[PDB]
């Protein structure tokens, strides 16, 4: 039982995940 | 809008205020015949509702609240019948005769009592004049 | 609320301003005990009574024979007086199909008496209450037709002679109501 | 067939309307398209990737592909016959549960044979990564599927991907010292100033893309889109009702996306686990019989028949090779039509039961005529255009386009597609 | 196409506050791109999902929808519809509370009346007219729904019930002459009894005419003829059934002005009356009815919008008296027969101005209105009774009740 | 030789499609084409700079 306001929140989500842990990623990498 | 909560109401009277024992069948027989007349409206109803939901100007959420209600009242009448049936002994066969003659003899008896006041507005809608007697004065 | 009284075995409500179904339901639980009181039979049955039954032929026939005696003012109050009494004094739970066609058979004397008499806005609404509970036939169309005509109403009184004309169309009466109706309407516009 | 309990997402109480359908169609592609160009955390083949929209290094790696290959597998199990909305309900979540044992098994499957090597956190990460990007489709395609989108979403992705790969390789602003054909032509007419040196230079370009490959893929195009007209119309009559008259149309494609897809994914599927193979073990002569790998391309082996020809010269080298290939791509299309038919539930006894409860009948033709002209025409069509297709999809390779050769055909027939289901439904 | 000869009569008229009203109504990339992909387009896309979910097909809220469903399941036939009860229903709606969230629905009832009255509320003017404004959707909501319940008598209720606010005027007998531009209700009603409708209005001379309703004032005078002529009164020359697979009805009726005589039927030529037979005629037969002209503006001096006219036809049934359809809103009809070019034809006269020079039996236009039937052809074998209404929906014009039977003959 | 020979009837059975349907037919395909690839080569126009900066 799922609504496609939740699938579209899922996938955008995933999404912000992904290109967060890039940025998180290159953060550490040039701070440190 | 209902006629429910009255015989509650009559019953926690009946706890303190020494009312008579025959009130009690009677305020059951009221819900009773009401639980019938919704039940026969609702049997009726349920075709054209359904057809509006279908072609698409009811909306979603009325359409369960309906299909709610439908089983609500089938409860609500068979938990009338077991507090009738507690109530007296061997009377549930002859109770249900008795709801569904009620139930059309009180609508009927209302339909009629309703056109001492219909008479009034088709007067103050047609701007008649009428004296004594019902006659027309022109 | 709602106080109980005590020699009466009456509920009446005690509150200031009650809303109308409040008030309907009070009035029909007072009639449901005020008839258990009188039946004394525990366990009732939907057969009907027989006294009431004879005084209400009693009072009708008494009323009607006011027809031999040319009198045409109190055989129209003994008519009400007797549909009253056969309204108020029998029990609801007396049966149904035995109650509604002894209602129409004095109703609708009552309704021809009325029209004869001269009062016309009573006789039209005896006829749509008696129209309205499941009886269609062409001796009520006719008699609502003169009605409205008589009272000036002339666009309903053309819907229902064509209303009566679709259901009877052999009819000859009907036919002479709907050509006085157009005539009428016709001089009601031009 | 056991208990089911899995995620779906619910179906439309109402008949949803033409705008919010097309809105839900556009906003599902922009997700499907934005999630396509962003690349993994833990950082060949040419046609098939492109026919199952994927692209190597990005969460999209896996595409549709595992979804297409249980169509497949459920396909050859119908073919052998070993199989009420109770059978199309258990049929619809055997589907989803073989989809998703598939997605679990293809990816690592693809980790283990991925340049990533195996030296574990990133790898499992990778791993997560790629199941979620690909269980987001799988819910995004059942969502189209349900009655919010016009059609399924595995056809609109891939013809989405490939027009986008189509239009990239004609408008590319990327400078080579550019990479589109348009471009580059219009900036070489300008800074030569020598014409005759110019078109002789940019008509071949064995280097990049030229416009000889945009003109052929336009004259392809343009061709295959008059194919599709072609149709055969058989009149009917209404016998409950009098006096309503129709025409019941039956198109040379019955089936037109389905054939080249399934032969698409079978061909990944095969040249995966023959290069998986030949990778694994050095030598071994089954490995070397399915298939030898050398300068990367396939060659003197199983893969090397199957494998498609990239343009005239290997067709003119060993004519028996093409021979086993055309043969082998025809065939192919021409039983996966006549069995997905079936499955489908357009078979001519389906129709013939359905032309019985409207009670349409030809205005000629007897009772039991119109079942067996429908056994007479109907599969007959059906074997026809999947022969077609296929010739279609191996003359476009012969003639070089600039992009895979299936894939202009599948846009084709996608777009035709739509456009006819949005021109009946109307709006 | 359809001349329109109230564009220029209306503005001059309405008043002052109506005029204003209807006048007045490198990591700044990254962090733009998590902006408008992760704050941007889920909360458009819910807000547009939202709206779009809640609102009814035919334009109405979900909470309006369920108050009438719940007012009609439970009502007593024993209740008379007048206006009031349809206002009543009305104050309760959910489109009235988001214009104003502190207002009370009997504040909404007392703003309906003070309008439908011509009263002056004072200081919510500008909510009145807001209210009244949304007021034509929420009662064509109502219409549809009465129709779907099969029950005729709300039908009627609510088409009166528009007919008098657009027209700013409370039913009663003699309305459709106050509903002209300007009578003294003061004088008009005491003075004199027996005109009651446009026609005996006529009969009278010009200055008769003035005289009764109390203006006089010549430049004032001829306003009020050239609105008390140019309303349409209908009439019916040809009706009956049609027989294709879906039978659908088709009425030839003839919009004439309230002061022209009667013409015999017998002058018709029967050809604008028939139908051609064609291969796309036979297809889509309703092609034809489509073409004709639109309908002027009407004279609404105290509606605050602007609005087109109508014409709500509904088809019931004569056997028990119940609504077998929802009511098709036809909207093209064609008033040519109105123009100041044939004047000449007028009802004082009387010198029987049929056998006239400018009278061309060929120049009168006869438009036509279909209505699908939608309900398949009875399996019995005999008569079954029908009627039709043509309800007018701006003025309070001459409409259609007539009663059309199809016999079934196979 | 008998596929061929079904083929053949059915290809000599079939109608073919008249000349102005196909005008209609080709705008239409390639209206739909040309906004399917607008939005593909808009969506890889823009999500090269941010894939560069953020990896």
């Amino acid at each position: 039982r799922v609504d496609p306001l939740v699938v579209l929140f899922l996938a955008v989500g995933f999404i912000f995940s992904v290109v967060a842990l890039h940025v998180i990623s290159k953060v550490a990498g040039k701070l440190f | 809008n209902d006629a429910h909560d009255l015989y509650f109401q009559i019953k926690e009277m009946s706890e303190n205020e020494k009312i008579h024992e025959k009130v009690l069948k009677a305020a059951l027989l009221n819900r009773g015949a009401e639980s019938v007349r919704r039940s026969l409206k609702l049997k009726e109803l349920a075709p054209q509702i359904n057809l509006l939901y279908k072609n698409g100007s009811i909306g979603e959420d009325y359409w369960k609240r309906f299909e709610t209600e439908v089983k609500l009242i089938e409860l609500e009448f068979k938990d009338t019948l077991q507090e009738a049936e507690r109530l007296q002994p061997g009377w549930v066969q002859l109770f249900v005769m008795v709801c569904k003659e009620i139930c059309f003899n009180q609508a009927l008896s209302r339909r009629y009592q309703s056109i001492l006041k219909r008479k009034e507005v088709c007067i103050k809608e047609w701007e008649l004049k009428i004296n004594n007697d019902g006659r027309l004065v022109n | 609320t709602l106080e109980y009284n005590a020699n009466s075995k009456l509920i009446t409500a005690s509150d200031a301003v009650v809303a109308l179904s409040t008030e309907t339901n009070i009035d029909q639980i007072n009639v449901l005990t005020t008839s258990l009181i009188g039946e004394t039979n525990p366990n009732f049955t939907p057969q009907p009574n027989e006294a009431l039954s004879k005084m209400i032929k009693g009072l009708f026939e008494s009323g009607m024979k006011n027809l031999q005696q040319k009198k045409l003012n109190e055989a129209l109050k003994n008519v009400s007086l007797a549909i009253e009494m056969a309204q108020r004094k029998r029990a609801p739970w007396e049966a149904f199909a035995i109650q509604l066609p002894e209602l129409h058979f004095m109703l609708r004397s009552k309704i021809d008496l009325c029209l004869i008499l001269g009062k016309h806005l009573e006789a039209l609404q005896d006829l749509d209450f008696l129209l309205g509970t499941g009886l269609i036939q062409p001796d009520v169309f006719v008699r609502k037709a003169d009605c409205l005509l008589k009272l000036r109403q002339w666009e309903e009184a053309r819907a229902t002679c064509e209303r009566g004309l679709a259901l009877a169309p052999e009819d000859m009466k009907l036919r002479a109501l709907l050509i006085e109706t157009a005539r009428n309407l016709a001089e009601y516009n031009g | 067939p056991f208990e089911s309990f899995l995620p779906e997402v619910i179906a439309p109480e109402r008949k949803v309307p033409y705008n919010q359908k097309l809105i839900w169609t556009g906003v599902s592609l922009l997700i499907f398209l934005i999630l396509g160009q962003i690349p993994l955390y833990g950082i060949p083949l040419y046609w098939l990737r492109a026919m199952l929209a994927s692209n190597r290094g990005t969460l999209l790696e896996l595409g549709v592909s595992p979804i297409i290959t249980s169509s497949m597998i459920f396909q050859f199990l119908q073919g052998t016959q070993l199989l009420s909305k109770q059978d199309r309900e258990l049929f619809q979540i055997a589907q989803k549960v073989c989809a998703i044992i598939l997605i679990l098994g293809q990816a690592l499957v693809v980790v283990m044979t991925g340049n990533y090597g195996a030296p574990l956190p990133i790898c499992l990460l990778l791993i997560f990564q790629l199941m979620f990007a690909s269980l987001i489709v799988m819910l995004l395609d059942e969502l189209l599927s349900k009655g919010y989108g016009l059609g399924s979403g595995i056809s609109l992705f891939t013809a989405t991907n490939i027009a986008e790969q189509i239009f990239w390789r004609a408008f590319a602003p990327t400078t080579v010292n550019f990479e589109g054909a348009v471009i580059a032509f219009f900036h070489l007419l300008a800074v030569r100033k020598d014409k005759k040196r110019a078109l002789v230079e940019a008509f071949y370009r064995t280097n990049l893309p030229n416009m000889f490959q945009v003109l052929m893929t336009v004259a392809i195009f343009l061709f295959v889109l008059y194919l599709q007209g072609f149709r055969y119309e058989l009149p009917i009559r209404s016998t409950k009702v009098r006096g309503q008259i129709g025409i019941y149309p039956i198109k040379l494609f019955y089936t037109s996306n389905t054939p080249i897809m399934l032969q698409s994914a079978l061909t990944s599927n095969i040249f995966l686990i023959s290069q998986i193979l030949f990778q694994k073990y050095p030598t071994n002569p089954l490995i070397r019989l399915i298939g030898v790998w050398g300068i990367q391309m396939a060659l003197s082996g199983l893969a090397y028949y199957i494998q498609p020809l990239m343009s005239l010269s290997e067709a003119l080298l060993d004519p028996i090779k093409t021979i086993v290939y055309i043969t082998f791509v025809l065939g192919s299309c021409a039983v996966f039509s006549k069995t997905w038919i079936e499955i489908s539930g357009t078979s001519p006894r389906d129709i013939a039961k359905q032309f019985k409860d409207q009670g349409m009948v030809i205005n000629g033709k007897r009772e039991t005529s119109i079942y067996r002209e429908l056994k007479k025409i109907i599969p007959t069509a059906a074997a026809f255009g999947g022969a077609t297709i296929g010739a279609l999809s191996v003359g476009s390779d012969l003639l070089g386009t600039l992009g895979s050769g299936a894939s202009i055909l599948m846009a084709t027939t996608t777009i035709y597609g739509y456009y006819e289901a949005a021109a009946k439904e109307g709006g | 196409f359809n001349e329109e000869v109230f564009k220029n009569l209306n503005e001059e008229y309405t008043s002052d506050e109506i005029k204003q009203f209807r006048r007045k109504f490198s990591p700044l990339l990254v962090v733009c791109y998590v902006a408008l992909l992760g704050l941007i387009l889920p909360y458009f896309v819910s807000r547009w999902w939202a709206r779009t979910q809640s609102y009814t097909k035919k334009g109405i809220h979900n909470v309006t929808a369920s108050n009438f469903v719940s007012n009609l399941v439970n009502y007593k036939p024993s209740e008379i519809v007048t206006t009031d009860l349809i206002l009543h229903w009305l104050s309760f709606a959910h489109e009235f509370k988001q214009f104003f969230p502190d207002l009370q629905p009997t504040d909404f009832e007392k703003l309906l009346q003070d309008h439908i009255n011509r009263r002056d509320s004072g200081k919510l003017n500008n909510a009145k007219f807001r209210i009244v404004a949304k007021c034509h959707s929420l009662l064509h909501g109502l219409l549809d729904i009465a129709c779907g319940f099969r029950n005729l008598d709300i039908a009627l209720g609510a088409i009166n019930t528009f007919k008098c606010i657009v027209q700013a005027v409370p039913l009663t007998p003699n309305c459709q002459i106050l509903q002209l531009p300007n009578v003294d209700k003061e004088h008009f009603i005491t003075k004199t009894g027996d005109i009651h409708t446009l026609g005996k209005l006529f009969t009278l001379e010009d200055a008769k005419i003035g005289e009764v309703l109390g203006i006089k004032d010549q430049a004032k005078l001829n306003e009020t003829l050239r609105v008390a002529s140019h309303i349409p009164n209908l009439k019916i020359i040809k009706a009956d059934f049609l027989v294709p697979g879906r039978p659908y009805i088709s009425l030839k009726v003839l919009v004439r002005s309230a002061k022209q005589p009667l013409i015999p039927t017998s002058l018709i030529p029967e050809e604008n009356l028939t139908e051609p037979q064609d291969s796309e005629s036979q297809r889509d037969p309703f092609a034809m009815m489509s073409k004709q002209p639109l309908v002027p503006y009407s004279f609404a001096p105290f509606f605050p919008t602007k609005r087109r006219g109508s014409w709500c036809c509904l088809v019931s049934s004569q056997k028990d008296g119940k609504i077998l359809q929802t009511p098709i809103i036809i909207e093209k009809l064609s008033y040519k027969n109105l123009n100041d070019d044939k004047d000449f034809f007028d009802k004082r006269i009387k010198m029987d101005l049929t056998k006239h020079e400018k009278f061309d039996i060929n120049d009168w236009e006869i438009g036509t209105i279909k209505i699908p039937l939608g309900q398949p052809a009875p399996e019995t074998v005999g008569d079954f009774f029908f009627r039709v209404i043509v309800k007018s929906t701006d003025y309070f014009t001459t409409d259609l009740d007539i009663t059309m039977n199809m016999k079934v003959r196979d | 030789v008998e596929f061929v020979r079904e083929g053949t009837q059915f290809l000599a059975k079939c109608k073919k499609p008249d000349l102005k349907e196909y005008t209609k037919i080709v705008k239409a395909v390639g209206i739909g084409f040309i906004a399917v690839g607008i939005i593909g080569y808009a969506i890889k126009l823009i999500h090269i700079p941010i894939r560069y900066v953020i990896v």
